[PDB]
């Protein structure tokens, strides 16, 4: 046996130099068998076959040798082999793809597909990916597409999904260059998260799925992003690519409930991360090139964010108020004259959008805008009234429920008195015009608040430290 | 309008051959929605409304060990009027192989009808 | 008389220049008549 | 045809020519040799007509490309004809040259000088030089004079073409207009008439035995007449320095004549200059192999429930049997010495060979051609060969190009309506809900298409499916309102893929009042019987409604006549 | 009489000094016919770059017969043959069926084209009894098969040892046996005899 | 995979390739790397490694 | 609407093909190919 | 290889000599009914796939209508290449042709 | 659209070199490699090519049966009516060859 088999193969190889190819094929067929069949080549003999093949791999690099090799790459559950034997399989693969890069394509595919397996069971797969990504950097191409190909479907088991993301995160941590494409893949799963949860707001399934996935993603990010990691690290890299994917996926689709909380949460790790997000939102909501609907969505994001994000500093908030009243004061000064001119009140979507956001911000954070004296930051008392009585008549065109709540609160705070303007408004209604073909999308857009409370059990608990519930404000 | 269709599952059999297919249901597992249109014999209850795709016939096929179903083909829905069992001569013994189903189609006079 | 004219074309080693309406329909080419009688080009700055 | 799958390569011309047996053998995916098509388990017989190298067939995958019955384009194979056959297309032309030949000096029996005069003229006509070809005839100043005449005509042709190329009048690709083509055709006719008009060879003075034919492509050789055998041996000293005749003899005769008379043939067989520089070969009139077309062009048919063999296969298998049978005659033929061996078997072997050649030649004729086949069992009516399939009934051109069965579109009885515009058409909702434009999704229409997708397949104006950027379709049919709302919210998501980044999704919507259709009433005898109307969807209607002002154009009567709506 | 034989490796790559290796970096001018997407109608050069050229970088390309390192001096050929090579307004013909343009371009490619016979140097990164694995210019894969290594060279557990009993390391000089190009990344087959 | 959107319809060299000195390879790598600052990222990374070697490093 | 056969041409099923007469063929999650 | 380049340059040069001097143009200075329709359709196609648009949409959702608007203001960046029957041609910009 | 789009519009492979639309096929690649589009007319059987310089790897392709070929890689796709393929097929049965000149070369 032990030495008999050593002969059997040694013969087989001689026989292969002669092209008979039978002996090898007998062996190959024996190793190709399924993990279940008792008649599959056993460890000890496999130990032998392997160590002999590794010792002179060039003997096999032939058309006659192809089938044998294919049969070993396709060895079922190899990661399941006993330590010592597993080690010989690994050394063989290592040896093979070094003298023949061609097979790395076949080996890695199977590797990636094993990403559906738990972390504890993949060490060998990553060890191998790390190794050959380094020595064959050109492989990153097709192996990236594998990342795509083998992503579990939304229907597939949660453990499959949760695993295949756990691994992708692990992969990210030693092959940075794939980092963006990875994050793009997870996010684009993104869309499935958008699917999960809004409509429902089986369903019990998607909840705990989407819940298991996000809680994972965000905790990995909490670790990836840290001050130490921000100065000399790839923390910056992660924030960037997550902010990019926010601008390209989350914001537009722009009716997601799963998913914008990744940004809500990473944001509030560090003061500058918040700063970067605010200014980023501000940018999108007042840029001259962008489409009005984008500007309106950002403004909803902006207002919802300031209201909800617990870790915000008084001054970052006053910053946003100071931007909005400033931008608003200018609008009224430069544009009120255009109202009694030809056109409709829609010409001013953007005005209402911003005034909404500011009103909304005042609802949640009015207690902050009183300085030590008891005076109002940004002269909110004097400012709100001016807009409310302007010709734009914000109260009529903004979200009805916010305008109402602002009325209540503003009146209570001696800040502004809107309630007669409201009365006048829905009286004129029973008896300043806007089509309604396009007037509805706006009412729709002004009703959505991307950081209204979460309904995913765990995530919610995790967010608490970062969230202000209405009851709190 | 009335249309008569002939369902004859002796159409394949090579002359006085063993009989593979018999009108009725087998004991394998088959839809059950089928009994909405079809009586126990595998023939449709008289009066039944029948639109495209519905069963008008059920038989058990021996070579398939399954219970199969001739479906209604017109895009115009109809009702079952007469179902005739056309037995065979040559002295009895033979079981049911030929049936005629007469459909009734409503014509409230339509646009494009000529007068 | 398809095969006659075909036989003639082969023995002449003819090239179909594809200019007739019939020929262009055969090969799936946009007709030489009509909105097809000129080309369109885009003026691009920078 | 999809506006997001552009094509860069473009076909600009087509060249007609002849497949050589060398090409065929090289390109072939499988040589077919078995008359039998299927086995007892309905699988393709290997080496038979459904051999899987010729393409996927039924369940099975193509053995050449590995593709399924859907993505496999099919591949051609070939049959090896054990003995050369005349290509039935060209037998008349073969006949002309054969008759024109001198079986002694192997030139055409027409005097070399004349033949050269035709070669000069035709060559000039390749360049469209009509005036010059008449001037060529203006050239004159016994065998010493003639070669100088030939020579000076030759230097005229060269000088004329050179001059024509230097100024505008031609390119190296020639010049080919109707007037040129007319002059060319006359000359070739004149040339052929003069070829067959000669008895005694003008060049060596001998008589060749006359050749006679069939309508079934057989060639007979009539032996020499008395005065003519006398004439021939008188010329015997200068040369010193009926019966069926096999296709192989004929080919050898023409092979040599085509070598000798190559110059003239080079222009008789090319209306344009022959840049390719290929020789004109006698083989072109013969076939040593047959191309077996791919399996997808030779599928069986189902007449309701019963399955019928493909008729082109029935014909090809007859070629196959005869082929095997001749390969056996050829096997016993070699197992002569007859160095020993008594003569007469010579007569019987010939008898069997004639039989084989005749019947294979008949089967080929019948296919190109059932016309060239001996009428079967007086009755039955012939089975169409390939020629008759291409030419049969109204023909491919009229039945599938002039006219076609069409896909999207609708048909209905028309009814009058004074309340739509004279340029509209009243569309019943039953149509409006099933007809979609494929609308590409953009910033300007995302609102609209969102709603359509939400509305679904069955609420008008809705949508029946979505095309993704990777071309794939998603059906909205089985779906709930929530699933649809989900898909509607991802209509305009960015690209997660560089390769499809230039594309947007498409929504297969129901059509609406913004839209235009093409209305048609047959017979369509002028263009106003096919006009564009603006769509106006009308609730509760079951017919197409058309303003009276259009009856004139369409010649419509409202007596239950129908129109087609094309979208 | 017939020449498909114009796909024969004509690299020629020169030997160097002060050195001993072959210089395989080369600059080749090309013409290429490419599509321009409608989104790039205001940025045609940008579009040609992002659609066609960028994807060529650091991949083997069958036509230049090497790995493309990069590109310089992209120019669109105006479909208006009457304009000056100067002007920044150009014509690009639009497909009949689609909104896409197609234009010719000229660009310059920098190509690493190791042909057979050349002498290269690699950094050893792996040593089994079956092959030696090297990295040329710290970028491209090389491999010397067990029996392209001279016969008196021996192996141990592992790492190779040469003719004189001393181990080999780091930089190694080999000659090109074949260049495999069809895989995910380029790979060089090298010999030492 | 390859479509008319990401792949040239045809490519042709217009001249014989001209060999370039190390000093030139370096000047080109320099500017090409600068001008271009996911597939492109991992590629300039590799170019960065090559320009390192042409300066003699690890 | 069932035929089980032809799994699904989408590698996050394979979920389970019924053919509609219009030849889309539809799998339950809602690929139409 | 060197001479195919030359061959191409000759082809392209003679094509332009057909495609002709601006100042030697001789066809109608009016846009033809055919040219108009195709210009509209083609520009509409480009709009449907996110071509930069040179005019204010003012609520329009039909890309054909957007094109029409662009045409009206003479902001369509297209050029018509008219072929004479010998294959030589005149380039006319959409903006310069008189539209009616 | 009707001839164009209803009719039988088909994107098909041509060999730019011999001008055929009938002699192309997909290569059958080793596992891991990608399939390419090749012309059976313009390529040599592998043996015969050896028997007449070194042969590049990208220049070899294989079919399903297993035969290796050298060359025949000058293919593209053109848009043709499907019925053209049928006509070309019938013509080659009769020994007749259509040769499509494709541009760009
Ligand atoms: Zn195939
Ligand atoms: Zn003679
Ligand atoms: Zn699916
Ligand atoms: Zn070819």
């Amino acid at each position: 046996s032990a030495a008999m088999y050593s002969r059997f193969v040694k013969s087989a190889l001689d026989d292969l130099d002669k092209n008979d190819s039978t002996q090898i094929g007998i062996i190959a067929n024996q190793v190709a068998l399924p993990s279940k069949n008792p008649e599959r080549i056993n460890d000890k003999n496999l130990n032998i076959l392997l160590d002999i093949l590794s010792s002179n791999i060039n003997r096999i690099e032939s058309s006659r040798g192809t089938f044998l090799i294919q049969s070993i790459i396709n060895f079922e559950k190899w990661w399941e082999l006993p330590p010592h034997t597993l080690s010989k399989y690994i050394y063989f693969i290592k040896i093979l793809c070094s003298s023949i890069p061609k097979w790395w394509q076949d080996v890695s595919m199977i590797l990636v597909s094993c990403f559906i397996l738990p972390i504890k069971q993949t060490v060998c797969h990553h060890d191998m990916l790390k190794y050959f990504l380094r020595m064959i950097p050109s492989s990153m191409g097709f192996i990236d597409t594998y990342l795509a190909k083998f992503f579990p479907n939304k229907n597939d088991t949660r453990r499959k999904l949760v695993n295949y993301t756990s691994n992708l995160l692990k992969l990210r941590g030693y092959c940075s260059e794939l980092g963006f494409q990875i994050w793009s893949l997870l996010i684009e799963k993104i869309i499935s998260i958008d699917v999960e949860l809004q409509n429902e707001l089986g369903i019990k399934e998607l909840s705990t799925k989407l819940d298991s996935i996000l809680t994972l993603v965000s905790t990995h990010v909490e670790e990836q992003v840290t001050p130490e990691s921000l100065e000399s690290g790839e923390g910056v890299g992660v924030f960037n690519t997550l902010t990019t994917l926010f601008k390209t996926h989350v914001l537009p689709t722009y009716y997601t409930r799963s998913i914008q909380y990744i940004m809500f949460h990473v944001s509030q790790q560090q003061l500058e991360l918040m700063d970067s997000f605010l200014v980023t939102l501000i940018d999108i909501s007042f840029a001259v090139n962008e489409a009005a609907e984008k500007k309106i969505k950002s403004l909803q994001y902006l207002g919802s964010y300031i209201a909800r994000a617990k870790k915000l500093s008084r001054t970052q908030i006053i910053f946003v108020a100071s931007y909005l009243t400033s931008w608003l004061n200018r609008y009224v000064i430069e544009r009120e004259e255009e109202v009694d001119q030809r056109g409709g009140m829609e010409r001013f979507k953007h005005f209402y959008a911003a005034f909404q956001a500011l009103c909304y911000i005042f609802c949640f954070r009015h207690n902050i805008f009183r300085d030590t004296d008891g005076n109002w930051e940004c002269e909110l008392d004097k400012f709100f009234q001016r807009m409310v009585i302007s010709k734009f008549n914000p109260l009529k065109f903004c979200n009805e429920n916010v305008m109402l709540m602002f009325a209540r609160i503003a009146q209570q705070e001696s800040v502004a008195y809107c309630f007669s303007i409201i009365e006048n408004n829905n009286n004129e209604r029973l008896r300043s015009s806007w089509s309604l073909a396009t007037r509805q999308q706006f009412i729709d857009l002004q009703s959505y608040f991307p950081y209204d409370p979460l309904f995913l059990k765990n995530y919610k608990i995790l967010m608490k430290e970062y969230y202000i519930e209405w009851s709190e404000a | 309008m009335y249309k008569t269709e002939k369902v004859d599952l002796a159409l394949n059999r090579n002359r006085g051959d063993p009989i593979t297919q018999h009108f009725g249901f087998g004991n394998d597992e088959w839809p059950k929605e089928w009994l909405e249109k079809l009586d126990e014999d595998g023939l449709p209850y008289i009066g039944t409304y029948v639109e495209e795709g519905d069963p008008i016939c059920a038989y058990f096929d021996d070579t398939l060990n399954k219970t199969k179903i001739k479906t209604y083909h017109s895009s115009e829905p109809a009702y079952i009027e007469e179902v005739n069992l056309i037995g065979d001569e040559s002295n009895k013994f033979q079981e049911l192989q030929t049936v005629s189903i007469k459909y009734r189609i409503r014509r409230t006079p339509q646009i494009g009808d000529k007068f | 008389t398809t095969c006659q004219f075909l036989t003639k074309a082969v023995l002449d080693n003819e090239r179909e220049q594809l200019d007739s309406p019939s020929a262009r329909i055969v090969v799936g080419k946009l007709n030489n008549v009509g909105t097809g009688s000129f080309d369109v080009l885009a003026k691009v700055p920078n | 045809m999809d506006i997001s799958k552009p094509v860069g390569s473009e076909i600009t011309s087509v060249d007609f020519g002849i497949l050589t047996a060398k090409e065929i053998r090289n390109l072939s995916a499988k040589q077919i040799t078995n008359p039998t098509v299927l086995d007892n388990l309905g699988h393709p017989v290997s080496g038979g007509l459904y051999d899987l190298a010729l393409g996927a067939f039924l369940r099975n995958l193509c053995s050449t490309c590995g593709l399924d019955e859907k993505f496999c384009p099919g591949h051609q194979g070939h049959i090896e004809l054990p003995v050369p056959c005349y290509n039935p297309l060209f037998f008349n032309q073969l006949y002309i040259y054969l008759r024109a030949s001198c079986l002694f000096c192997h030139h055409f029996r027409l005097k070399s000088v004349e033949v050269h005069r035709y070669a000069c003229k035709l060559r000039l006509l390749q360049y469209g030089l009509i005036d010059e070809s008449y001037k060529l005839d203006e050239i004159t100043l016994s065998s010493t004079l003639l070669n100088e005449l030939k020579s000076k005509r030759s230097e005229y042709v060269d000088m004329a073409i050179a001059k024509a190329l230097s100024d505008g009048r031609t390119t190296e690709r020639g010049s080919f207009t109707a007037t040129v083509n007319d002059e060319r055709k006359k000359l070739v006719h004149e040339f052929h008439k003069k070829l067959l008009s000669r008895g005694k060879c003008d060049n060596c003075g001998m008589f060749s035995p006359k050749f006679r034919k069939d309508g079934f492509t057989k060639i007979f050789e009539t032996a020499l007449n008395e005065k003519q055998i006398t004439n021939n041996r008188v010329k015997g000293f200068i040369r010193q320095d009926s019966t069926y005749i096999l296709s192989t003899e004929v080919k050898n005769i023409l092979d040599t004549v085509f070598r000798k008379e190559q110059c003239v043939l080079q222009y008789v067989f090319h209306s344009r200059p022959n840049l390719s520089r290929k020789l004109v070969k006698a083989d072109s009139f013969f076939m040593d192999v047959l191309v077996v077309p791919p399996t997808r062009f030779r599928l069986p048919s189902k007449l309701g429930e019963e399955v019928h063999e493909n008729s082109q296969n029935q014909l090809l298998s007859k070629v196959l049997t005869t082929s095997l049978l001749i390969r056996d005659l050829n096997d016993d033929l070699s197992k002569l010495q007859k160095d020993k061996v008594s003569l007469e078997d010579r007569r019987v072997i010939f008898s069997r060979l004639m039989n084989a050649f005749v019947t294979i030649q008949n089967d080929v004729n019948a296919f190109i051609d059932s016309t060239k086949a001996q009428g079967r069992t007086s009755g039955k009516v012939p089975i169409p060969g390939v020629k008759q399939a291409l030419e049969k009934k109204e023909g491919l051109f009229r039945k599938h190009m002039m006219g076609k069965r069409v896909n999207y579109a609708a048909r209905s009885v028309i009814s009058p309506d004074p309340n739509i515009e004279t340029n509209e058409i009243g569309v019943p909702p039953v149509f409006a809900v099933k007809l979609t434009y494929p609308e590409p999704v953009t910033a300007y229409n995302i609102a609209e298409l969102r709603q359509a997708v939400i509305n679904g397949p069955d609420k008008w104006p809705g949508a029946t499916q979505i095309q993704n950027e990777d071309g794939s379709l998603v059906s909205l049919i089985g779906m709930s309102v929530e699933q649809r709302k989900a898909l509607a919210n991802q209509l305009l998501t960015p690209s997660s893929n560089v390769s499809t980044h230039t594309l947007n999704k498409k929504v297969y919507r129901h059509i609406k009042n913004r839209d235009v259709v093409l209305m048609n009433r047959q017979p369509t005898l002028h263009k106003a019987s096919m006009m564009g109307h603006k769509v106006r969807v009308l609730p509760n209607e079951k017919t197409l409604r058309l303003h009276y002002a259009n009856t004139g154009a369409y010649n419509a009567d409202f007596d239950g006549d129908e129109m087609n709506m094309h979208f | 009489a017939r020449f498909i034989k114009k796909h024969k490796k004509q690299v020629t790559n020169p030997i160097d000094e002060k050195n001993g290796t072959s210089n395989c970096i080369v600059r080749v001018p090309i013409a290429l016919y490419v599509s321009l997407a409608p989104m790039y109608l205001e940025n045609p050069l940008q579009g040609v770059m992002k659609q066609h050229l960028n994807p060529l970088v650091m991949k083997y390309n069958n036509k230049v017969g090497g790995v493309v390192l990069g590109y310089e001096g992209l120019k669109i050929l105006d479909a208006d043959p009457l304009s000056k090579e100067d002007t920044s307004e150009k014509l690009i013909k639009i497909t009949p069926d689609t909104p896409f343009g197609f234009t010719w371009c000229h660009v310059n490619l920098y190509v690493w084209q190791p042909q057979v016979g050349d002498v290269l140097e690699g950094y050893i990164f792996i040593q089994s009894a079956s092959h030696i694995g090297l990295l040329i210019h710290d970028a491209f894969n090389a491999s010397i098969k067990k029996n392209n290594i001279p016969v008196d060279w021996t192996f141990v557990h592992g790492h190779w040892v040469d003719s004189n009993g001393e181990p080999i390391d780091g930089k190694l000089r080999f000659t090109v046996r074949n260049v495999h190009t069809t895989g995910r990344v380029v790979s060089v087959d090298g010999t030492l005899i | 995979t390859a479509t008319t959107l990401n792949t040239p319809v045809v490519i042709h060299a217009t001249q014989l390739p001209q060999h370039v000195s190390t000093d030139e390879v370096l000047q080109f790598l320099e500017s090409f790397i600068d001008e271009k600052e996911t597939n492109l990222s991992s590629s300039i990374s590799q170019l960065k490694r090559i320009q390192r070697d042409f300066k003699g490093l690890p | 609407t069932f035929i089980r056969g032809p799994i699904c041409g989408t590698d996050n099923c394979p979920s389970r093909l019924w053919r509609i007469i219009d030849g889309r063929r539809t799998c339950q999650y809602g690929h139409v190919m | 290889p060197e001479d195919f380049q030359q061959h191409e340059q000759i082809r392209r040069k003679t094509l332009k000599e057909k495609a002709i001097p601006k100042d030697q143009r001789a066809t109608t200075p009016y846009m033809t009914k055919y040219e108009r329709a195709r210009i509209l359709g083609t520009r509409a196609l480009q709009i449907s796939m996110n071509a930069p648009v040179f005019v204010d949409l003012e609520g329009e959702t039909d890309p054909l209508r957007i094109a029409m608007k662009e045409l009206a203001e003479k902001k369509i960046p297209l050029v018509i290449r008219r072929y004479l029957p010998d294959g030589s041609f005149e380039d006319w910009s959409v903006e310069e042709l008189i539209v009616d | 659209d009707r001839l164009l789009n209803s009719s039988d519009y088909t994107q098909a492979s041509v060999c730019r070199e011999c001008g055929s639309i009938l002699t192309t096929q997909q290569s059958v690649p080793r596992i891991g490699s990608i399939s390419t589009v090749c012309c059976r007319r313009c390529s040599m059987r592998f043996e015969d090519a050896k028997k007449l310089i070194f042969i590049d790897d990208s220049q070899i392709w294989e079919d399903g049966q297993g035969n290796k070929f050298v060359g025949g890689n000058e293919t593209t796709t053109v848009a043709i009516p499907f019925v053209l393929k049928y006509l070309d097929s019938e013509l080659s049965a009769m020994g007749i060859r259509l040769r499509y000149n494709v541009e760009p070369k």
